């Protein structure tokens, strides 16, 4: 039979539609919306399903309608019609009714309980109602199916309506006319017919394998290419192929988590413990740290993206694949790439017609099924230069255009990249510029946001610093916690640069500039860091702190103070006396402020901003006793 | 009875077995899947004594005494172990082993003979087989997928290709499932081996690979009256008799060297604190030193981090060879041994 009783369903969900709250909280749902809907000259209403498991008598409907959607769906369309009736002419609230009551209805619950996953299903769970997530790849175009058939009589021109059901035409035999009985005379006219809108969607899923959707009425064209979507519908196979007849479709924690975010954003070593908790097996690196993490972060997107991109140009013995690899399962997933092993269809796309769609379809490649998310591009020198020809469009305007035999179109591929390059021969050299260490052009080393020079030094002391963290590590914040942080940041937090923050780049900007590669592209840096500088921060808006230390970031990424100003090479070092005159000069003007304010003495916080507008140098005064 | 069965499952399956011409089929009714005895001979190895050596003479007692470069085998084979560190990260347990030399030598015996030790091991040979050889087909794995919890043993590395080079830097890297412990052999790029030169240049492979190698080995094949006279001799009365002319030494049968090799798999050695002040200081020691082996434009590499965990895997490797439960001193000085002993190969 059917677990679905006409009269007992009916009375359970009136009982649920008058009287459902959540637990101001404690208002009442749908007794608000019942005048709402009255209002709305909708058609259907999107069911808020979520609140079936947020009631007791809902969830043991659920289990018993896993297996008979249908019918409580066609019960609730009278029902909604009934409700429009009673609530318009009944409460008398309303008095326009005659659309209303001579049309249809639906209703679509958009968020049950999910099932066990696709994969998981079994034979009898086929027709049964189902929750499911993907990703909408392809759409077929507008295909009309019968709904009602018109037959006009060959020989006396009288027409028939005749509407199918279940799938099936009847042919009459004979004309009904009384007089005019010649049988099989009704012939059927295929343009004074009454069509529906019948679309084929293709999702991508993953389970609690692509599946091609199906979509109907309203429903066709609402979903296209590359949305975001939760499927709430039937999953079917019928003599068998699989597919789900979706019924709704979705576009797309506790206070407890709130009060653990908020601890770690109260205390003041949020970025030393950032940096201290990200990566346990790479020791140190403290902007290395910083730098990818404000690659998670990311900037503000507006219509401009904050896709943040960074070089490694280490020596090709610090941990940096140890990097990557695990950025990639840290991060929100992503995909993993490599320069050596990627070509320009294998990150952009293959794009073909279609006979059956006729229109453009695509196999997307690696960067465009990193839309939105964190790549990752190792072996970035030894990409192909076909393929490094697409990432110019990619980082000026995240998008990549083809015009090729038949075809002519756009894509787009918005994401982050993260690149890491050894220099060019076994080693870096110091002893050639910085620009000449790179395999790069500078038309494609210039657009890149940070690039890092990581150098491993031949120092005994440093070699135990690190040696000793390693070798006890692999004897006998969580990652949870982390994902957590950085998707609350990325959710909540739009920082807007304020007028103090913005008058501080045209300074930083210039200095570089007139130090002259300071192209208007590192510019970008000096805005897209300072606002995830402050969605780090959690601040609303990007402060001037944020600013400074962001450029100063680029400066030690860069390594600007370790590089010759004039042919561009790096300090191998990177008691002199300038700082002997500095201290000289320095020690000269605090024994005159230090006396010539009328005290003996006054707080060295206030001689530092006196003069600085130090503790060395009042240390050695003090030895000697002045 | 459904979902009893799953690809790849090597399976004893009861059923009826069902059909002018009629085809075939069985509906199957039931489904199932396919130590003191050994420790008696570990205790005779026991017995015996000298397991480090033992069993590194026993590796092809056919091949010339390259005693030091079959204990990089024997490890290699015996293997590191796995470091879960947490949050995602990882390092490996496997070891890396290259085997460079002159054409002629017959050192692909070698790469044949770990291969048929190894329960899990896959050969091959120059570029990737149809080139679906690496990688997956429409999916169909390579020779690397096949090895997963195994060995790889490749002849004439530098001339595979780069999409076949390509996907070994990411299983070199990743061990992705291709967890394997790489065993590679080639001949000099030049046909013949010029030790004026440095080892990239006389090679096809770049440092970005070699430096991922634990041990690299080198063959020179110097004509030398001396050696020459003891090689020939060994290999001759290898034809003329089916066991070596060291017929003084008993070699352990390659089941026994198998079966030990897995008893020790079981191991995990720990590191103490002692040995942990004792690799620093061996690391500082040498790393410092190694500047002027690299400044003198005459070594293999530079001292990098790579030295301090290739100790450390391969003590690792030598305290679970010796089925110890603790890492001791002694096992690092060994590895640090046969680390240095490589380097002799380049100044002969
Ligand atoms: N600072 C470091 N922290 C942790 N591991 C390191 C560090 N420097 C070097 N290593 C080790 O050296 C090896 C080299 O790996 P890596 O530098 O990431 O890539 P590549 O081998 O291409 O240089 C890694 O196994 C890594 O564990
Ligand atoms: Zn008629």
């Amino acid at each position: 039979g059917t677990n679905v009783s006409i009269q007992e369903c009916t009375t359970n969900f009136r009982n649920f539609l008058m009287s459902f709250k959540y637990k101001t909280d404690e208002e009442l749902y749908y007794i608000k919306q019942l005048n709402e809907m009255r209002e709305l000259g909708t058609s259907n209403l999107n069911l808020d399903a979520r609140n079936l498991l947020a009631y007791k008598q809902t969830e043991d409907l659920y289990h018993q309608l896993l297996n008979y959607p249908q019918e409580v769906i066609s019960i609730m369309d009278q029902t909604i019609k009934d409700c429009m009736v009673s609530l318009i002419v009944d409460n008398n609230l309303d008095y326009d009714l005659d659309e209303i009551e001579t049309k249809f209805y639906k209703v679509r619950p958009y968020n049950v309980g999910s099932c066990k996953g696709m994969r998981e299903l079994n034979p009898n769970d086929i027709d049964k109602l189902i929750n499911l997530k993907g990703l909408v790849l392809r759409s077929t175009p507008v295909i009309p199916d019968m709904k009602v058939a018109f037959f006009k009589c060959n020989v006396c021109d009288h027409t028939m309506a005749v509407e199918i059901d279940r799938g099936v035409i009847q042919e009459p035999a004979r004309c009904e006319r009384i007089d005019c009985n010649e049988p099989n005379s009704m012939s059927l006219i295929h343009n004074r017919c009454s069509f529906a809108d019948k679309q084929v969607i293709k999702l991508q899923e993953t389970p609690d394998h692509s599946i091609s959707l199906c979509v109907y009425d309203e429903l066709v064209d609402s979903c296209r290419a590359g949305d975001r979507i939760e499927v709430t519908g039937t999953f079917r196979s019928i003599p068998y192929k699989t597919y789900v007849d979706v019924v709704h479709v979705k576009k797309v924690i506790t206070d407890q988590d709130l009060a653990k975010i908020r601890e770690v954003a109260a205390r003041e070593d949020l970025y030393s413990l950032l940096a201290r908790s990200i990566a346990p097996s790479i020791y140190e690196l403290e902007d290395v740290k910083k730098g990818i993490l404000l690659q998670l972060f990311g900037g503000t997107n507006k219509t401009y993206r904050g896709d943040i991109n960074i070089l490694l140009c280490g020596d090709p013995s610090t941990s940096k694949s140890q990097i990557l690899q695990y950025v990639h399962k840290i991060t929100p997933r992503g995909v993993y790439t490599s320069g050596k092993g990627s070509s320009a269809v294998g990150l952009t796309a293959y794009i073909t017609r279609d006979v059956d769609t006729k229109q453009l379809v695509l196999e997307s490649g690696a960067l465009v099924l990193s839309d939105g998310g964190v790549c990752c591009i190792d072996e970035f020198d030894k990409m192909s230069d076909s393929t490094r020809s697409v990432l110019h469009e990619v980082m000026e305007q995240q998008t990549i255009s083809i015009a090729k035999a038949g075809i002519i179109t756009t894509l787009n591929a918005r994401s982050s990249i993260l690149a890491s390059a050894n220099p060019i021969g076994s080693r870096y050299n110091p002893n050639l510029p910085v620009t000449e260490n790179i395999d790069l052009p500078p038309p494609l080393l210039s657009r890149f946001d940070l690039v890092y020079l990581v150098l491993d030094k031949v120092d005994e002391k440093n070699d135990r610093e690190l040696a000793k963290h390693l070798t006890n590590l692999y004897l006998e914040l969580p990652v949870e916690f982390l994902t957590m942080y950085i998707s609350y940041a990325k959710e909540h937090i739009h920082p807007i640069i304020t007028e103090a923050a913005k008058t501080e780049l045209v300074r930083a900007y210039v200095g570089m500039r007139k130090m002259g590669t300071a192209t208007t592209r590192q510019l970008e840096s000096m805005i897209r860091l300072a606002e995830a500088h402050a969605k780090m921060k959690l601040k609303n808006v990007v402060e001037l702190e944020d600013v400074q230390e962001a450029v100063r970031l680029i400066r030690s990424a860069i390594k600007d103070y370790a590089t010759d100003p004039k042919t561009g090479k790096i300090d191998m070092n990177l008691k002199s006396v300038i700082q002997r005159k500095l201290q000289e000069d320095l020690s000269r003007e605090i024994m005159n402020v230090l006396k010539d304010q009328a005290s003996d003495s006054m707080s060295f916080n206030e001689l530092i901003k006196q003069i600085n507008e130090i503790q060395e140098a009042l240390s050695r005064l003090q030895q000697e006793d002045k | 009875l459904v979902r009893s069965l799953s690809p790849g499952d090597i399976v004893d399956v009861t059923g009826i077995f069902l059909p002018l011409l009629t085809e075939t089929y069985l509906e199957a009714q039931f489904v199932r899947q396919h130590t003191s005895d050994v420790e008696e001979r570990v205790m005779e190895l026991i017995t015996s004594g000298d397991v480090y050596n033992r069993l590194a003479k026993s590796i092809a007692p056919e091949i010339y005494g390259n005693l030091d470069v079959k204990k990089a085998l024997l490890l290699l084979l015996v293997g590191g172990v796995d470091k879960r560190v947490g949050d995602g990260m990882k390092i490996r347990g496997d070891i890396n082993v290259c085997l460079m030399g002159d054409p002629g030598v017959a050192k692909s015996q070698l790469l044949k003979a770990i291969c048929k030790i190894s329960p899990r091991g896959v050969y091959t040979t120059g570029k990737g087989s149809s080139g679906v050889g690496l990688t997956a087909a429409v999916l169909e794995g390579g020779a690397l997928v096949l090895a997963d919890n195994g060995i790889c043993c490749i002849d004439e590395f530098d001339k595979m290709d780069e999409s076949d080079r390509t996907a070994i830097h990411e299983v070199m890297e990743q061990q992705t499932n291709a967890r394997t412990s790489i065993l590679a052999a080639a001949n000099p790029l030049y046909g013949r081996y010029n030790p004026r030169l440095s080892p990239l240049d006389n090679i096809n492979l770049p440092a970005a690979l070699l430096s991922r190698f634990d041990i690299l080995f080198l063959m020179l094949d110097i004509p030398s009256r001396d050696d020459d006279e003891k090689l020939a001799e060994h290999v001759t009365y290898v034809h003329m008799h089916n066991k070596q002319p060291d017929l003084d030494f008993t070699p352990v049968e390659p089941s026994k060297m198998r079966e030990y090799i897995a008893y020790a798999k079981t191991k995990r050695p720990v590191m103490s604190e002692a040995v942990n002040d004792y690799v620093v200081q061996a690391y500082i020691r040498l790393r410092q030193d190694s500047k002027r082996e690299m400044d003198s434009k005459f070594s293999f590499g530079q001292a990098t981090p790579r030295t301090l965990l290739g100790i450390i895997r391969l003590s690792q490797a030598l305290a679970k060879l010796r089925l110890a439960d603790m890492v001791d001193i002694d096992d690092v000085e060994e590895a640090l041994r046969l680390v240095r002993v490589s380097k002799e190969s380049l100044y002969q």
